[PDB]
């Protein structure tokens, strides 16, 4: 069966088009509202006729349906908690009333939390009655820590603890002191209950810190060149802010671009320099890059007759990877993975222990749990298969850094990644002064572009791959040996990016099926008619 | 009372929770039942007691006449079983006051004043979140004459100090005393024994152990085995599937009401029988107290009983007659084998574990140590649950006995408290009281020596921590007695 | 750990679905039919069978919601709101008559509803939502007038909807949620922003989202709907990181949710099927690569054909 | 057919 619904709707709506801006609608909207509290455009001729007596008739009918509608909106929410428009004629309500009723919102609120401490509507609500009535933070951090205690998944709790620990106090993601204590309050969040993600994701962020920058400048005289290197990808020249340079302590104006000319976002930009900021007028020359907007400087000095010079802040001394936990810290985490391990016994299956006992290390000493973090990625890897790929790009970064680690640490340009069976690449931005590359025998699926901040690599050895696209090893200034034997460059178009880079000289393609097209080397040649040598 | 009606459906003898409950069941099942018990008070041994009321109650049973006047109404083709005319229920009635009379010191001229600020439970049993009682209590509606508070808090005690018992999913988070791995532990393990049918081979090959040694080889350090096998399994012996079944029962009564399995009534237990008394009076049911019935009037010929009479020699003829245990001659019981309960009533002024928050009930369990002894509960009253007046506890132990109730828990008693004395850390003892109940649950209707089939009977408590027993009987009977027959907002809180 | 379970559907239904949509006008969901038929348009036409409705009413209807400030209303007679503005200006986009409403209150109507702090009022009522920050800034873009905004500062709104995970909630301080994500990652790129999400976090925190049974859900500790299967691989797909789901799982679950009798797809394997699942399980499917879908935008939702046509198409991240 |  089925009731003719819709008739009292069709009324409204004549009971509306000449100007009934009266009740014996406001009732008829609560009919349908009941069922379907979804029906946006009913809130609104409700939300009319009303408004038409809360400075017209008396506070007597007002004030009075005023409390009347605060009731009826709980009516709709006890069927439909989930509904954005409900929840909104409450708030449009609680915002226009003369009188902060607010104290009666914040058990509302809490009555509904109870009910479905999963409800992200009701939390907006709070928020918006907690910034409303101006309820402290602390007060609000208390709610959570109860509401916490007493539920098994509560997301919606952590997440508030979230934005409200950083404005209680403002490296590390909170300050020591809060922050050894927050992890203590999670620690036991997953270990009551591990199968809990809250727990688990909320203890993740809490590991990590934010970032200030610029982080490099690089000169190089043949190619009559200044490179910069930010921390995270900015436009120069605009909004942000740009770059001044000054050259013998004297401004230079430049024109500032990106390796692709196209000038959008970028870790690395880059200056043509005159032949006054390097000749031999001078036993060296001085360049000091100022990036407004932070103004964070660099300045690096070239003698004359190196051919480049550069300021780079190391990965290690700004503490990229790691964090450097301090006595206390270091000491809190040590036994926090200690503590993980045992968790593992009892609850072997649980991807999330595994996890966290990664992270973990790469907190403690990256290099140390080298051998461990990789077999702990396998046991992880079978018991959590469908984040294969995950994991492995994870493994795959994290085993970067540990190589990057070793190379500010060895201090060569040489960065050796050969037999990682890395999968994908990640900061390639802190790789800018590296001269020779090796990322042979390894899962690659492609060099990317973000590869453009390798201003100084000269050899790029990446045979033994299943490269498929090799788009950014455009426009690298140095770059003469290109070694892709083996791979999955399928049509002779993949090859195409290659004229963009002016010193390629030696060019191994053999084992890539493009070899097999008829008239390929005089193809190549007219498409990369600089490359001396193209074997294929 | 001195003219009653001389027609009944059927006549209930003793207002204790059984009888109770099956008056009531009967009368709102139509039937005319007329429901009588010789004390002056309801509840029988389950009664509840003001401080004066408990001193006049005792005192009867510290003390200690031919009377056979209807025997002229006992017609030629008839037989008569006279009833017993003294309660012998209550043994060994040992009392001690160590109050100054008999900061801020009590005493005992402070608890005669405020006497009725009391109420003693001869009985000392809390209510299950879900058992057999709080359901028929709501079912009923009878829960409407009646209040509840909830137990804060589980107890043990070790190495002399009395602890909380972690055993809510709330509890394990806050508790700073359970190691991190422990918690980890504890809550895997309780998630198990609520489902412990969902794993039938993970103790499967234990089914044949003690519940003590099943526990030793799970997964659970030797801390939290205390726990789950004192605290919160409540097993003495105990079958391994019997500690589960037992925590799993108490698990399943874990937050229902609150952050425990367990309610108290408001004013104490003995309200419970006077609750379904006031149901049977709502459907047409006869009181009357102080009101004693002389023998049964036994039909010579069917052997059927067919009436009474009582002591103002009326004769009272029912199609049923339903008998506590108390009422009955020491000849009619004389197969019938009793076991007994340990009892003792404390006041004290302070709780057990000293807390910010000390308006709590809590419940303790001592674990036995020797063979036949028997583990004893401790269950503290505060003086909000309406059982005692400010400023002091009315403590509860039980047990079921070995020797004389004081032989059974004084050792007990003397490590959770100190006789208060003007020698001016643990809790000050004021006042204790230590007796002997008899225990006459659990016996087959045949042990009875020559009663009709038409008489059925009801026993006293059980040492038994809820009442799933009492109504158990009760509907039993209502089986009997209304074949095919039948026996909604929850209760209130404090 | 309540995820659903596949019993024993494994094949697209294209034909089934096409009668199903075609067929379904033929009650109460008036109040958002504009994104009914906006559905309905899309899906059929993501399967090649866009000439089985009727664009001729479709489009009389569109005109006779635009109500004069601009705003379009799900339904005649009913009010305008960005959602139904957006919906319509879609069927207009993908049916080519997008001369059929005044293009010019359009872009009135929704920069009229963006405030100082670059958020966007779902209509005059003010509901602050990203939900909305979306609308805008996908209308604009589907008609060049991305401009008639404060694009600098509905930015910098959205970018503070980011939460300690990656993702991004319904306004400052909002828990994330994956139907959020996928306005705001779909707004970060249509407004070339993209290179401000945490790609990495977010993109675990959303392949975490795929359940056992091989579906998707939008939050943690959530049941897997086929609907989230849209708004979590799009998602992916914007940040580039589309790669870390299991594409045969997720294939699978997907395909279970159709109906092999009345046709259409289903939030749940089992459950009443109806054409806003109908269309995120075709979308859903597209997006893992089907030869008999048209390839599906990421961030409008519509036939990628539609989009190269009208030259407009975010780059997405690399 | 929609929520949230
Ligand atoms: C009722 C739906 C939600 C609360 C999820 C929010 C997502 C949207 C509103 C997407 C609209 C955009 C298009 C694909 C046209
Ligand atoms: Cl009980
Ligand atoms: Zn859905």
């Amino acid at each position: 069966k089925l009731k003719l619904y819709q008739s009292a709707t069709q009324a409204v709506f004549q009971k509306r088009q000449a100007g009934e801006l009266d009740e014996s609608v406001l009732e008829l909207t609560s009919q349908i509202l009941g069922a379907n509290p979804d029906f946006a455009t009913l809130w609104n001729c409700r939300r009319e006729v009303l408004q038409h007596l809360e400075t017209e008739k008396s506070p007597e009918e007002s004030a009075a349906l005023v409390k009347a509608e605060l009731g009826f909106l709980e009516s709709c929410l006890r069927v439909n908690p989930k509904s954005y428009g409900t929840w909104h004629h409450r708030c449009w309500l609680l915002s226009r009333l003369p009188e902060p009723n607010w104290a009666r919102e914040l058990e509302l609120c809490a009555r509904f939390l109870e009910a479905d401490e999963r409800n992200f509507h009701c939390w907006d609500y709070r928020r918006f009655v907690a910034a409303q009535a101006a309820v402290a933070p602390a007060e609000e951090l208390a709610f959570t820590d109860s509401l916490i205690t007493r539920n098994f998944s509560n997301y919606s709790s952590w997440h508030y603890r979230s934005c409200l620990l950083p404005q209680l106090h403002p490296q590390g993601r909170l300050p020591e002191n809060v922050l050894l204590k927050e992890l203590e309050l999670v620690q036991n969040a997953f270990f009551t209950d591990p199968n809990d993600q809250s727990a688990w994701f909320y203890h993740r962020w809490l590991l990590g810190r934010a970032e200030p920058v610029l982080c490099c400048v690089h000169v190089s005289r043949e190619e009559a060149c200044l490179s910069v290197c930010f921390s995270r990808p900015l436009t120069v020249g605009s909004r942000m802010g740009t770059l001044l340079l000054m050259v013998d302590e004297a401004p230079l104006s430049v024109e500032w671009r990106t390796p692709d000319g196209r000038n959008r976002p970028s870790h690395v930009w880059l200056c043509d320099l005159p032949a006054a900021s390097l000749n031999d007028q001078l036993p060296q020359h001085t360049f000091r890059v100022i990036w407004t907007g932070s103004d964070s400087q660099k300045e690096c000095v070239l003698l004359k007759d190196r051919p480049e010079c550069w300021c780079r802040d190391s990965a290690t001394d700004e503490q990229l990877f790691r964090c450097e936990l301090s006595v206390e810290k270091s000491t809190v985490l040590q036994s926090e993975l200690e503590s993980c391990k045992e968790l593992q016994e009892l609850e072997p299956e649980n991807k999330w222990c595994l996890l966290t006992i990664i992270l973990l290390m790469r907190a403690l000493d990256p290099l140390l749990y080298e051998k461990e973090t990789l077999q702990y990625f396998s046991t992880l890897k079978a018991v959590d298969p469908m984040r294969a790929a995950y994991l492995d790009d994870l493994r795959s970064k994290f085993l970067l850094e540990n190589s990057v680690l070793k190379m500010e640490y060895a201090d060569v340009r040489v960065l050796h990644l050969a037999h990682k069976d890395l999968t994908v690449l990640c900061h390639l931005e802190q790789l800018l002064l590296v001269t020779h590359l090796d990322l042979s025998h390894n899962r690659l699926r492609a060099l990317p572009p973000a590869l453009a901040a390798l201003r100084c690599l000269e050899v790029l050895q990446a045979s033994d791959n299943a490269l498929e696209n090799v788009d950014g090893v455009a426009n690298l200034p140095r770059l003469q040996e290109l070694l892709l034997c083996n791979n999955r460059l399928q049509q002779s178009a993949a090859i195409q990016p290659l004229v963009s880079c002016p010193r390629l000289v030696l060019l191994n393609l053999q084992g890539n099926s493009l070899c097999q097209e008829e008239g390929i080397q005089e193809r190549l040649a007219e498409m990369l008619p600089s490359v001396s040598s193209i074997l294929t | 009372a001195d003219n009653l009606p001389s027609d009944f459906d059927v006549i209930v003898i003793g207002t204790g929770l059984p009888e109770s409950i099956i008056a009531a069941a009967c009368s709102r099942s139509g039937q005319r039942v007329l429901h009588v018990d010789s004390r002056s008070y309801y509840g029988g041994n389950w009664a509840s007691f003001s401080f004066s009321g408990l001193l006049s109650w005792l005192k009867e049973y510290q003390e200690n006449t031919e009377n056979s006047m209807w025997q002229e109404q006992i017609l030629e083709n008839e037989e008569a079983i006279p009833l017993s005319s003294k309660d012998k229920t209550i043994q060994h009635v040992e009392v001690f006051c160590y109050a100054s009379q008999d900061k801020n010191r009590i005493t005992y001229s402070q608890i005669i004043k405020e006497g009725r600020r009391f109420n003693i439970d001869l009985v000392s049993k809390l209510l299950y979140s879900r058992g057999l009682l709080i359901d028929l209590l709501i079912k009923s509606n009878v829960s409407r004459y009646a209040e509840f508070k909830n137990i804060t808090r589980i107890l043990a005690f070790r190495e002399g100090t009395v602890e909380q018992v972690p055993c809510s999913r709330a509890d394990v988070f806050n508790s700073k005393q359970l190691t991190m791995v422990e918690k980890r532990m504890l809550m895997k393990f309780l998630t198990f024994c609520v489902e412990y049918e969902e794993h039938p081979d993970e103790y499967r090959a234990y089914e044949g152990t003690t519940f003590s040694e099943y526990l030793k080889t799970q997964k659970l350090t030797p801390n939290l085995q205390y726990f789950v096998l004192h605290s919160i399994a409540m097993t003495s012996t105990s079958c391994t599937v019997d500690g589960l079944k037992a925590t799993k029962k108490f698990l399943q009564c874990l937050g229902r009401y609150g952050n425990t399995p367990f309610l108290f009534p408001l004013y104490g237990q003995g309200e419970l029988p006077q609750c379904f008394c006031r149901m049977c009076a709502v459907f047409g049911g006869i009181y009357c107290l102080r009101h004693s019935v002389q023998c049964l009037v036994v039909d010579k010929e069917s052997r059927k009983c067919k009436a009474v009479i009582d002591q103002f020699g009326q004769r009272i003829i029912s199609k049923h007659f339903i008998i506590e245990d108390s009422y009955l001659s020491e000849n009619t019981c004389s197969r019938v084998q009793y076991r007994q309960i340990s009892r003792a009533v404390l006041i004290t002024d302070g709780s057990v574990l000293k807390t910010d928050a000390d308006q709590q009930v809590s419940i303790l369990t001592v674990p036995a140590e020797e063979p036949g002894s028997f583990a004893v509960r401790v269950i503290e009253l505060c003086s909000s649950t309406m059982t005692c007046m400010k400023g002091t506890y009315l403590v509860h132990l039980t047990c079921m006995s070995s020797k004389t109730a004081r032989e059974d828990l004084e050792r007990v008693v003397q490590k959770l408290f100190t006789p208060y004395t003007e020698i001016e850390e643990k809790p000050r003892l004021l006042w204790a009281l230590y007796f002997n109940m008899r225990d006459s649950s659990d016996i087959s209707r045949d042990c009875y020596n020559d009663l009709p089939s038409n008489v059925y009977v009801c026993s006293g408590p059980d040492s038994g921590l809820g009442n799933d027993n009492a109504v158990k009987q009760a509907e039993t009977l209502f089986q009997q007695i209304c074949p095919n027959e039948d026996f909604p907002e929850d209760i209130v809180l404090d | 750990k309540d995820v659903t379970i596949k019993s024993d559907p494994d094949t697209l239904l294209l034909e089934k679905h096409a009668d199903y949509i075609a067929s379904y006008g033929s009650c109460m969901s008036e109040y958002l039919r504009m994104s009914g038929v906006y559905w309905g348009l899309t899906v059929m036409d993501l399967m090649g069978q866009l000439h089985r409705m009727n664009k001729e009413e479709i489009l009389v209807f569109i005109k006779s919601c635009q109500h004069e400030c601009g705003g379009v209303s799900a339904s005649i007679g009913h009010d305008p709101h960005l959602l139904y503005t957006l919906s319509a200006v879609q069927i207009l986009t993908l049916y080519d008559s997008i001369h059929v409403i005044n293009v010019d209150k359009v872009v009135a109507y929704v920069q009229s509803l963006q405030k100082e702090d670059g958020s966007f009022a779902g209509d005059i009522w003010g509901e602050i939502d990203t939900r909305f920050s979306f609308c805008a800034v996908a209308t604009l873009a589907l008609l060049g007038k991305l401009d008639a905004i404060n694009v600098e500062k509905a930015i910098e709104f959205v970018l503070s909807c980011m939460n300690f995970d990656g993702g991004f909630g319904c306004r400052p301080g909002s828990e994330s949620h994956a139907g959020q994500i996928y306005c705001c990652t779909g707004f970060l790129a249509i407004t070339s922003q993209l290179h401000q999400v945490n790609s990495d976090l977010l993109g675990w925190w959303l392949c975490e989202r795929q359940l056992p049974s091989g579906g998707l859900n939008g939050r943690p500790e959530k049941l897997p709907d086929v609907c989230y299967s849209w708004w979590v691989l799009a998602s992916l797909k914007i940040i580039g990181r589309l790669h870390w789901i299991d594409r045969e799982k997720l294939r699978s679950f997907i395909l279970a949710c159709q109906d092999e009798e009345t046709g259409g797809f289903a939030d749940r394997p089992g459950d009443m099927v109806d054409p806003f699942h109908t269309l995120f399980g075709i979308a859903g499917l597209s997006l893992l690569g089907e030869e008999q879908i048209k390839p599906v935008s990421p961030v409008f939702c519509m036939p990628e054909e539609v989009l190269q046509r009208v030259n407009v198409q975010p780059e997405l991240v690399s | 057919a929609a929520a949230a």
